[PDB]
RNA sequence: CGCCGCCAAGGUAU
């Protein structure tokens, strides 16, 4: 889900998500690469894939 | 009457459309792209025959052309409202331009499809009981002893003062 | 073919398909000139497809007819607005797939090509629609048009001049002798001979088929403009006024009287 | 196609007419002319009549 | 494809014989929990048995759920009328859909009806609880006839025979 | 909300601006309403880049309803940072970011002909979407004050009216 | 080709003010325009933004104005409604033969409802067919088959619809485009259809051929494979539409006689569908 | 050793 702060107006006139994202790179390579591994392992056990239709 | 299967699942699918297939055109096994790439491989494996005359197919004696569509999308479609039309030639029969002008030249006055959509949302003389209600010459129906009272009073008729000349009838 | 299909009538039945199937593949051919023949033989074959019982090819071949008029040569589109007029004149006219509300503004860039044929079938049409179709305009078309039938003039066929006329006439029945009459009027500065005496004609025949005394006010009044033209205008036109309607002058001679005097 | 550099002309208009109006207007314009060159030179004997 | 159904994905389904035949409702118990809660219970306790449809507007509406005939008997099995349940994706832009039956305020029981088209001035004012699998919708187009002698209540209208239960969540019990 | 009351404000009541963020023209439109109402670069941009956070926020609350996984939002996704211009209109009214069009178009071969080296397959499932993101982000980072000022400029314009002959 | 006063010695002495004198002459430039259309307007190379005019189909794939003007004048005065109501008027004419099936008690012409014929999220029903009791459909297949397997639920009545479509060089399949659309409006909950049964008809206007896609009670597939083989040869709507391209595109024949056409099978031989000698 | 991928104002007057 990534739940997050925000900074809203009283009115509801616009709502700034307020986070820098601050990731450590490592864990970030290394989790992009788990799920490199996961999701070619994936299609490779998919019988046919349909994207998303997308609007 | 129209008996149900007796099952727990719903009308449709799982997803509720979110794998839209998109399969107006030729399907993907018999589309000219893979027609062009099974030419392509069978041209790339049989090098070394020189005329073996299986003949293999009718492309096949020695991706471009139809394109196959993305299955994963609908087309984003607008109504294009706004038509073209020479107004100076369409309601007047002259247009300055002639021939140069870019517009149509028509002149078809039809409804719209705006206007289609904003069509398609919405006695008596004496004044009293017929005693013996009988003609004239022209058709005017009186009483029997109020119009001979009348006759009495004018010896023509009462609605449109016509020649009754003594002759009055059932 | 004409006297053949007409002493055949109902006869003809099963071969009227192949006939009209000839025709209509018949009327492309490499536009080398065989297009008017055609376009004749529907003319021709108009009456007897009437007589047989056989009006769903009538209006097949109507709405053919109606965008086939798109020519650049004026031989074969004489030849069209022929064949339109003979679908014009055996079919009645409110009950043809082409209706007259958006046949004649069709005919209207038709009218201004200088061709005597293409002119003679148009204004012949016109003549058609203006006596048995007046009711299918906005009221501002008839109007339009007797200023361009200014233009049609000066052809050299005499069967234009004197359908013409009758147009204006017919105009004037339908929309009122009054806005074509200064039109008629405004006619008469031309210097040029057979556009004037052939609106000449045309204030006679306002006058003639319409109710008098709608003309001849301004036809009085027009003597008092210092011009030649216009005088002799006004003068040939009480001419063939009076020829046009012999008795009822009798009550209008004291009134010109003093105009001729 | 050139939209700017293009023969142009403005919509509504009608066109011109033919020779008949033309030279209507050819001849009134040349009888303003005559009276306007009569006007200058101050001509006390030109006189028109009733039919032009 | 372009079809877009646009409405959340159903839960529960049950089925309803008449006359007129066979309908299985499937209902949405998850945006509508206390009217589907109500719809399961009078179905399992057999409260439908005899009820006949009194009301038919052709086209919009064909009403049900009155043990009486009148069009104000309902009776749910709370004690007292429940609040409404609205959803911007529950609308009334089709038919075969399924609604209580209201009269203004928070006023719902046993009586509800089918939608038979566009109705448009009911959007917010009732709550949608459940539709029909479709090739058993006609079973219920049948239901509109004009016969109706009146505004409502035709000569022989349709009864409910048997109220199945095909899938049952949060278990409940007759009383 | 202000997209549509932008259109609410200036007295059109014609364009129906959906809710996926396109416009469209309903009645066929005469000269004094085409000359009134067509918009520049600073109304058409924010609106392509509305629709494409849009598809965006749709995506992920299509997985969140329930009915599709994460290798299936991640190869969609995908196809969205690295597809725009096929599917958005956003070059139409700034060219520059058709070269970063180009620029997610050829990382994406980095990526793609990285999944099918061995038996792994052909067709689809090409979830790697960080590179079109960052890059798609980098835009925004230096576009965000470009049409800041231009909306700002704009308001100004519809707020205070307009200087004929000001400046 | 164009033949008809190409050089135009004198044309009639007219005034040409401006433009239609010195400017360029806009038909040869929209005719050309209109020859290509399929492959100006393809539909599978920018599969987004596409703007469908009034009345209309095309969908036209691009920002051309003229294309979109040499397109709209061979869709001039309502004729895509007018090929609607000529080809449901011969399909429903067509079934006046009513015992040669089970039983035919009435063909409903329903509620002529404009907008229909150019709709293309949702649908309805043409015209519907009656019965007394139980037609024994099949299975939902095309008119291509011959097996007819018919294991189905007995109805009673029947809807058959027509769709309209255009061109454009990519998709050019209606065997596969009227079982997507038929697919789809049996999955669409937006239908007012009488029946989930009934055949969804789909005709290909530029690239004219025809197909269709649903159920098949045993009086109705070669009947009205012939009877709409029958439409595609007679018709008025359809073929003024074909002499509306041929004026506004000038195509014209050379040859003295007809060019062997007619009720023969050999006609249809060469409709880009394979047949076999044996 | 493998360019290139396009919107609008310019016209149906104010
Ligand atoms: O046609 P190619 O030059 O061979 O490249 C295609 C093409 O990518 P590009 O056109 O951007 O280079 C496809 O994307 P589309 O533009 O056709 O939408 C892509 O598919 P994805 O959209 O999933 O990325 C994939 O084609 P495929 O569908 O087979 O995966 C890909 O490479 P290949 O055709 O060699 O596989
Ligand atoms: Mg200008
Ligand atoms: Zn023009």
């Amino acid at each position: 889900i990534r739940d997050v702060p925000v900074l809203y107006h009283i009115t509801g006139a616009i709502s700034f998500v307020n986070e820098i994202p601050w990731v450590i790179e490592p864990v970030y390579i290394s989790q992009w690469g788990s799920m490199w591994i996961m999701m070619r392992r994936e299609k490779r056990d998919r019988r046919h894939f349909k994207r998303m239709r997308f609007p | 009457v129209y008996k149900s299967t007796r099952s727990a699942k719903p009308v449709g699918p799982e997803d509720m459309g979110a794998t839209a297939v998109y399969e107006l055109d030729t399907e993907k096994e018999r589309d000219a792209q893979a027609i062009f790439e099974r030419s392509q491989k069978i041209q790339e494996e049989l090098r070394g025959k020189e005329d073996d005359k299986i003949y293999r197919g009718i492309n096949n004696y020695q991706r471009k052309g139809p394109i196959r569509a993305p299955e994963h999308l609908r087309a984003t479609v607008r109504w294009d409202y706004q038509p073209d039309i020479c107004k100076d030639y369409k309601e007047t029969g002259f247009c300055g331009f002639g021939d140069s002008c870019k517009f149509l030249h028509d002149r078809s006055d039809y409804k719209h499809g705006w206007q289609i959509e904003r069509e398609l949302d919405e006695c008596f003389i004496c004044r009293q009981s017929f005693q013996n209600p009988v003609v004239t010459k022209c058709r005017h129906y009186f009483c029997e002893s109020c119009a001979l009272q009348h006759f009495r009073t004018t010896p023509r008729c009462y609605v449109c003062d016509q020649q009754t000349n003594g002759v009055f009838n059932p | 073919f004409g006297t053949v299909v007409n002493a055949l009538g109902k006869r003809v039945k099963p071969y009227l398909p192949q006939i009209c199937g000839t025709v209509l593949w018949r009327l492309n051919n490499k536009s080398a000139k065989v297009r008017q023949q055609a376009a004749d033989l529907i003319s021709r074959t108009a009456v007897v497809m009437k007589t047989c019982q056989e009006e769903k090819l009538m209006g097949h071949l109507g709405v053919v007819l109606y965008e086939y008029l798109g020519e650049e040569y004026p031989e074969v589109l004489g030849s069209i607005l022929g064949a339109l007029k003979a679908i014009v004149n055996v079919i009645g006219m409110h009950k043809m797939t082409p209706p007259i509300k958006d046949l004649l503004p069709r005919l209207t860039p038709i009218l201004k090509n200088r061709h005597e044929k293409v002119q003679e079938n148009c204004i012949d049409l016109v003549g058609r629609i203006a006596d048995r179709g007046a009711e299918y305009v906005s009221a501002r078309e008839w109007m339009r048009i007797c200023f361009e039938l200014l233009e049609l003039l000066k052809a050299h066929k005499k069967a234009i001049r004197r359908a013409t006329v009758n147009t204006f006439g017919y105009i004037a029945k339908a929309i009122g002798p009054h806005d074509v009459l200064a039109t008629l009027l405004n006619n008469l500065k031309v210097q040029e001979r057979q556009n004037r005496v052939c609106t000449t004609v045309a204030i006679a025949i306002v006058a003639e088929t319409c109710s008098p005394f709608t003309v001849l006010p301004a036809l009085m009044n027009e003597y008092r403009v210092p011009e030649l033209n216009v005088q002799n205008g006004v003068l040939k036109s009480l001419s063939f006024l009076f020829e046009y309607i012999g008795e009822m002058g009798k009550d209008y001679i004291y009134a010109v009287t003093p105009l001729l005097e | 196609m050139d939209f700017q550099h293009r023969p142009g002309g403005k919509t509504g208009s009608g066109g011109v007419a033919s020779s008949s109006e033309s030279n209507r207007d050819r001849r009134e314009r040349l009888r303003q002319l005559a009276l306007e060159t009569i006007d200058i030179n101050k001509d006390p004997y030109f006189m028109k009549n009733h039919l032009g | 494809s372009n079809i877009y159904i646009q409405e959340p994905p159903t839960n529960g389904k049950v089925l309803l014989k008449t006359t007129a035949g066979d309908i299985d409702i499937e209902l949405w118990s998850k945006e509508a929990p206390k009217a589907c809660r109500n719809f399961i219970q009078l179905c399992l306790e057999a409260y439908y048995d005899n009820t006949i449809f009194h009301r038919v507007v052709p086209g919009f509406i064909v009403q049900g759920g009155d043990p009486t005939g009148t069009g104000s008997g309902g009776e749910s099995i709370y004690g007292a009328p429940f609040k409404d349940e609205f959803h911007s994706r529950l609308r009334f832009n089709r038919r075969g859909l399924v609604a209580m039956a209201n009269a203004g305020s928070h006023d719902n029981g046993s009586q509800f009806f089918f939608t038979l088209g566009r109705a448009d001035e009911l959007n917010n004012k009732h709550t949608i609880f459940g539709k029909v699998t479709g090739d058993t919708v006609y079973n219920m187009l049948r239901l509109s006839e004009v016969d109706i002698d009146d505004d409502e209540r035709p000569h022989n209208p349709h009864k409910i025979k048997s109220c199945e239960v095909l899938f049952n969540p949060f278990d409940d019990i007759i009383p | 909300n202000m997209l549509n009351l932008l259109i609410h404000r200036k007295n059109l009541n014609y364009l129906h601006l959906d809710y996926n963020f396109n416009l469209k023209p309903v009645k066929t439109l005469t000269t004094k309403e085409r000359k009134k109402s067509r918009f520049g670069n600073a109304f058409h941009l924010c609106r392509e880049v509305l629709r494409l956070t849009k598809l965006v926020v749709d995506s992920h609350v299509q997985y969140r309803l329930g009915n599709v996984d994460a290798f299936q939002l991640a190869d969609g996704l995908q196809y969205i940072f690295a597809h725009v211009g096929q599917l958005t209109g956003m070059y139409r009214y700034k060219y520059k970011l058709m070269r970063q069009i180009r620029m997610c178009k050829d990382l994406k071969h980095l990526i793609y002909y990285r999944f099918n080296t061995g038996p792994v397959g052909k067709g689809p499932g090409c979830g790697f979407w960080a590179a079109g993101w960052r890059v798609w982000l980098f835009f925004m980072r230096g576009i965000t004050p470009l049409l800041e000022r231009w909306l700002g400029n704009l308001l100004a314009r519809q707020f205070e009216g307009r200087h004929s002959k000001g400046v | 080709w164009e033949k008809a006063s190409g050089f135009e010695e004198s044309m009639k002495w007219k005034k040409l003010t401006n433009a239609q004198r010195s400017g360029l002459n806009q038909i040869p430039n929209r005719r050309f325009t209109l020859w290509w259309s399929p492959t100006i307007n393809r539909a599978n190379v920018y599969v987004g933004f596409q703007v469908q005019l009034d009345l209309t189909g095309i969908f036209m794939h691009g920002k051309i104005p003229t294309l979109k003007i040499s397109l709209i004048q061979i869709f001039r005065a309502h004729l895509w409604q007018k090929i609607h109501e000529s080809i449901v008027m011969d399909l429903c004419q067509v079934f006046d033969q009513e015992l040669d099936a089970l039983e035919i008690e009435t063909v409903q012409k329903e509620t002529i409802h404009p907008r229909k014929s150019y709709k293309m999220n949702s649908s309805c029903a043409d015209i519907l067919l009656f019965a007394s009791y139980k037609w024994n459909v099949s299975r939902p297949s095309l008119l291509a088959d011959s097996k007819d397997v018919m294991d189905s639920t007995t109805t009673q009545k029947y809807w058959i619809d027509i769709q309209l479509r255009w061109g454009d060089y990519d998709s050019h399949d209606i065997e596969r485009y009227a079982r997507a659309k038929f697919l789809d409006y049996t999955t669409d909950n937006m239908s007012i259809y009488p029946s989930p049964t009934g055949v969804l008809i789909a005709i290909d206007l530029a690239y004219n051929l025809h197909s269709a896609y649903g159920n098949w009670f045993p009086g109705s597939k070669p009947l009205i494979q012939q009877a709409m083989a029958k439409i595609m040869k007679a018709n008025p709507a359809l073929y003024v539409l074909r002499e509306r391209i041929r004026k506004g595109l000038q195509l014209y024949s050379s040859e003295p006689t007809e060019p062997y056409l007619s009720s023969q099978n050999y006609g249809e031989l060469f409709s880009n569908q394979i047949i076999w000698f044996v």
